[PDB]
C-alpha cells in the first residue's frame, strides 16, 4: 500500500522527519503552520509492471524521488460539540526502528518484530491496530497472545486510544480478571450494546422535542433511522440551501448560527457552539454537529438488528463476526475454540500475535486457519508478529522432547533460524 | 419390478459411465 | 382562486377525509402535476397516512409507466418511493410495491436494494413476506452468490425450499453445492417433499448426480457415502 | 436449535452482496442486458400498436 494514514503515530512533523533518516520529507503544505499531525505518508512503491527480471547486478541508482517522502498533514474532522467527541490521541514518541515495525504492519505480508526488553513492545503493537482501524474501519484484527497477562495489558493500552468499545471483544477464561470495569464478554457487550442502545434512543427523544416533530421517533431503531432520514436531512439540507449561498454573495458567518436547526438539541453542550471567528470554523463546528448526530444513527442502524433479535444470546455471537473488529484472546482458547469459530463463519484480515516466541509452533499455527478461506482465498492480509527469540522460548515440563524434538523451538525463532527478514 | 427399474436405468447409465469414463481415463 | 375553498376545509378541518377526496377527485379533472404537488403538500402535514402515500404512488407509476424507459420521471417516482419507506414503516403494501415498480424498470441493482433495506429494516415475519417474491426475482438471474445466500436464510423456516434451492443448483451446475445439502437432507430424515419423495429416493437422486459427475462433486467422500 | 440461531449474522440474510464488489458490474451486466430487451419490447409493442 502506497499511501497510508498514520494517524496519531507521529507526535509531530519533527518526529517523523526523525523517524525516516536518510529520506527526504517532502511535505504537500508548504505552510508550517498547518504542518499539525496527523500524517498520511505516500511511500514511493517500485512497481513491478515494467523492466523483465535481468542484469540485477546493475544497482538501481540512488534516484532522489525513491526516497521523497510525499507527507500530506490533514485535520481530524470535528466530531461533535462535546468533549467526549475528541479523539484521543498517543503520547509515546517511537523510534525510526519502532516506527518501521509500524509501517511494516500495516502492510500486507508478514512483519516480523524482534523487541528486546524494554523496547516497547506492547506500546508499537497497540499502534499498529489503531492504525489499521482507522485506515481500513471494515478490516478486523485478531490479536492472539500466549498468556492472559498479556493479553490484559495490551488490551487495556488499546482502550486509552480512539477505539470505539463496540469493537473490543476479549475471549477467554478469565475475561472477568481485566482490571477495567467494563464487561468485555460476549455477554458484557450485549450489555453495553444494549444500554448504548437505549442511551441514543433518548438523545433521539431530545432531538424529536428539539426540533417539534410530532409522532414516538424513540420507540424503536426503525423509527429513529426514518426520522434521522426525513426529519434531520431535510432540515440539513435546507440548512446548506441558506448558508451555502447559490448566489456570487460571500456567504454571512452569522447564517451559520442562525439557521443551525439543531440549537436546542445541542443546548446541553459547552457554549457557545459557534464562535463568529470565520465562516470555516463555525461551518466545521456545524458539519461536527451533524456528524455527532449522523454517528448516533449509525450506532442505532447497526444495533437495529440486536433489537429484531429478541434473545441476548444470540446477539454476542452476531456481533462476534461483523460488528467487533479488534478480537483479543488467548492462544489456549484459539485452540480449545477453533472448531466452534470456524463453524460460526469467523472471518478476519490481520492477526497480531503479540510475545509470539514464547508460543508453540502447532499453538502458533492454528490461529491462522481460524476462518474458512473465500473461494479458495484466504482473508488473511497482514501477520504480524512481536517476540523476542533471545528470551524465554515455550515450557517444556519433558526434558527430552525439549532438548532433542525441537519442542521448544517457536515458529517465531524458527523464522527467524530460516532467515525471514526482522525489524530489530 | 423396483428390481428390474434399476436394471434399465442403469443399464443406460453404464453406457453413458463407459463412455464419460474413457474420456476421463 | 379555486383551490382556496378546499384548502380552507382541509386546513380547518385535516381529518376530514371526505374533504381530502373532493379536492384530489377535483385535482383529478384539474392537470396531473398539480395533483402530485398537492400530494407533495398533503405528506407534509399528514406523512402517516396510509391511504396518501399509497394513492400517490399508484398515481405516479400509472402516469409514468407509458414513458421511455430511460426517462428521468421514473427517478422522481422512485424519490417519492424512498419517501414513502421512511414514513409508512410497518405497512406491507408499498414495500411489496415498490420491487415489483423496479423489476418494471428493470433496475435489478436498486431493486436488490429495496429488498435488503426491506429486511434490514424489519422482523423475519415481515421477512416471510418479502422472501417468495425476492427469491423468485433472485432465480431470473445469473447472480448465483446472492441467489445462494437468499435460498439458505429460506431453509430454516421452509424445508421444502431446499428442493427448490437443489432444483437450483442442479440448473445453475452447480452440482457439488447441490451433493452437499442433498446429502445433509438424506441424513436429515425429517425432511419434507412436495413430491412426496422418501429418503431412498433422495439418496438415489444424491447418488444419481455424484455418480454421473466424479469431476464436478469434489467435497465428499463418494466411497463412504455409499457404503 | 438455539446454538445454531445464535450463529445467524447478516452473512446468512446475504446483505455482502452490496460489500463484496464484484457482484455490483454482474449485476449492472445483467441489467444492462434486461433494460436493452424491455427498450426493444416496448419499442416493438409500439410498433405493433401503431400498425
Amino acid at each position: 500500500i502506497a499511501t497510508l494514514d498514520f494517524n496519531d503515530t507521529f507526535l509531530s512533523i519533527e518526529h517523523l522527519k526523525a523517524s525516516f533518516p536518510g529520506h527526504n520529507v517532502k511535505v504537500t503544505v508548504e505552510d508550517p503552520a498547518l504542518q499539525i499531525p496527523p500524517f498520511r505518508i505516500t511511500f514511493p512503491v517500485r512497481s513491478g509492471k515494467g523492466k523483465k527480471r535481468k542484469d540485477a547486478d546493475v544497482e538501481d541508482e540512488d534516484t532522489e524521488e525513491a526516497k521523497t517522502l510525499i507527507v500530506e498533514p490533514h485535520v481530524i474532522p470535528n466530531r461533535g460539540p462535546y468533549p467526549y467527541n475528541q479523539p484521543k490521541r498517543n503520547t509515546i514518541q517511537f523510534t525510526h526502528t519502532q516506527i518501521e515495525a509500524i509501517r511494516a504492519g500495516m502492510q500486507p505480508g508478514l512483519t516480523m518484530v524482534v523487541g528486546p526488553p524494554g523496547t516497547g513492545k506492547t506500546d508499537v503493537a497497540v499502534q499498529i491496530i489503531s492504525n489499521i482501524y482507522h485506515n481500513f474501519p471494515e478490516q478486523r484484527t485478531l490479536i492472539v497472545t500466549h498468556s492472559n497477562q498479556a493479553l490484559n495489558q495490551l488490551f487495556e493500552k488499546i482502550m486509552a486510544l480512539d477505539i470505539d468499545e463496540r469493537h473490543l471483544l476479549r475471549l477467554g477464561h478469565g475475561e472477568e480478571e481485566l482490571e477495567t470495569e467494563k464487561d468485555f464478554s460476549r455477554y458484557g457487550r450485549v450489555n453495553y450494546v444494549l444500554a448504548r442502545r437505549i442511551e441514543l434512543l433518548e438523545e433521539v427523544k431530545r432531538l424529536q422535542k428539539s426540533l417539534g416533530v410530532p409522532g414516538d421517533a424513540s420507540y424503536t431503531c426503525e423509527t429513529a433511522g426514518y426520522f434521522f432520514l426525513y426529519q434531520v436531512m431535510s432540515r440539513w439540507e435546507e440548512y446548506i440551501s441558506k448558508v451555502k449561498n447559490k448566489g456570487s454573495t460571500l456567504p454571512d458567518v452569522t447564517e451559520v448560527s442562525t439557521f443551525f436547526p439543531f440549537h436546542e438539541y445541542f443546548a446541553n453542550a459547552p457554549q457557545p457552539i459557534f464562535k463568529g471567528r470565520s465562516y470555516e470554523e463555525d461551518m466545521e463546528i456545524a458539519e461536527g454537529c451533524f456528524r455527532h448526530i449522523k454517528k448516533i444513527f449509525t450506532q442505532l442502524e447497526e444495533f437495529r438488528a440486536s433489537e429484531l433479535l429478541r434473545s441476548g444470546l444470540d446477539r454476542s455471537k452476531y456481533l462476534l463476526v461483523k460488528e467487533a473488529k479488534i478480537i483479543a484472546m488467548t492462544c489456549t482458547h484459539a485452540a480449545l475454540k477453533r472448531h466452534d469459530l470456524v463453524k460460526l463463519g469467523f472471518k478476519y484480515d490481520n492477526i497480531l500475535m503479540e510475545e509470539a516466541a514464547q508460543i508453540l509452533e502447532i499453538e502458533t499455527f492454528i490461529p491462522l486457519l481460524l476462518q474458512n478461506p473465500q473461494d479458495g482465498f484466504s482473508r488473511l492480509k497482514r501477520w504480524i508478529m512481536i517476540g523476542d527469540h533471545h528470551q524465554l522460548p515455550p515450557v517444556i515440563k519433558n526434558m527430552a522432547f525439549q532438548k532433542y524434538s525441537n519442542m521448544e523451538q517457536s515458529l517465531f525463532t524458527r523464522f527467524v533460524r530460516v532467515g525471514v527478514p526482522t525489524v530489530d | 419390478p423396483d428390481y428390474q427399474q434399476q436394471c434399465h436405468e442403469m443399464a443406460e447409465r453404464l453406457e453413458d459411465s463407459v463412455l464419460k469414463g474413457m474420456q476421463a481415463a | 382562486e379555486e383551490d382556496l375553498p378546499y384548502e380552507e376545509e382541509i386546513m380547518r378541518n385535516q381529518f376530514s377525509v371526505k374533504c381530502w377526496l373532493r379536492y384530489i377527485e377535483f385535482k383529478q379533472g384539474a392537470p396531473k402535476p398539480r395533483l402530485n404537488q398537492l400530494y407533495e403538500r398533503a405528506l407534509k402535514l399528514l406523512p402517516c397516512s396510509y391511504k396518501l402515500w399509497y394513492r400517490y404512488l399508484k398515481a405516479r407509476r400509472a402516469q409514468v409507466k407509458h414513458r421511455c424507459v430511460t426517462d428521468p420521471a421514473y427517478e422522481d417516482v422512485n424519490n417519492c418511493h424512498e419517501r414513502a419507506f421512511v414514513f409508512m414503516h410497518k405497512m406491507p403494501r408499498l414495500w411489496l410495491d415498490y420491487c415489483q415498480f423496479l423489476m418494471d424498470q428493470g433496475r435489478v441493482t436498486h431493486t436488490r436494494r429495496t429488498f435488503d433495506r426491506a429486511l434490514r429494516a424489519l422482523p423475519i415475519t415481515q421477512h416471510s413476506r418479502i422472501w417468495p417474491l425476492y427469491l423468485r426475482f433472485l432465480r431470473s438471474h445469473p447472480l448465483p452468490e446472492t441467489a445462494v445466500r437468499g435460498y439458505r436464510r429460506f431453509l430454516k423456516l421452509s424445508p421444502e425450499s431446499a428442493e427448490e434451492y437443489i432444483e437450483y443448483l442442479k440448473s445453475s451446475d452447480r452440482l457439488d453445492e447441490a451433493a452437499q445439502r442433498l446429502a445433509t437432507v438424506v441424513n436429515d430424515e425429517r425432511f419434507v417433499s412436495k413430491a412426496g419423495k422418501s429418503n431412498y429416493q433422495l439418496w438415489h437422486e444424491l447418488c444419481d448426480l455424484i455418480s454421473q459427475n466424479p469431476d464436478k462433486v469434489q467435497s465428499l467422500n463418494v466411497d463412504a457415502i455409499i457404503r | 436449535r438455539a446454538e445454531l440461531m445464535k450463529a445467524i449474522d447478516f452473512e446468512y440474510y446475504g446483505y455482502l452482496d452490496e460489500d463484496d464488489g464484484v457482484i455490483v458490474p454482474l449485476e449492472q451486466e445483467y441489467e444492462k442486458k434486461l433494460r436493452a430487451e424491455l427498450v426493444e419490447k416496448w419499442k416493438a409493442e409500439r410498433e405493433a400498436r401503431l400498425a
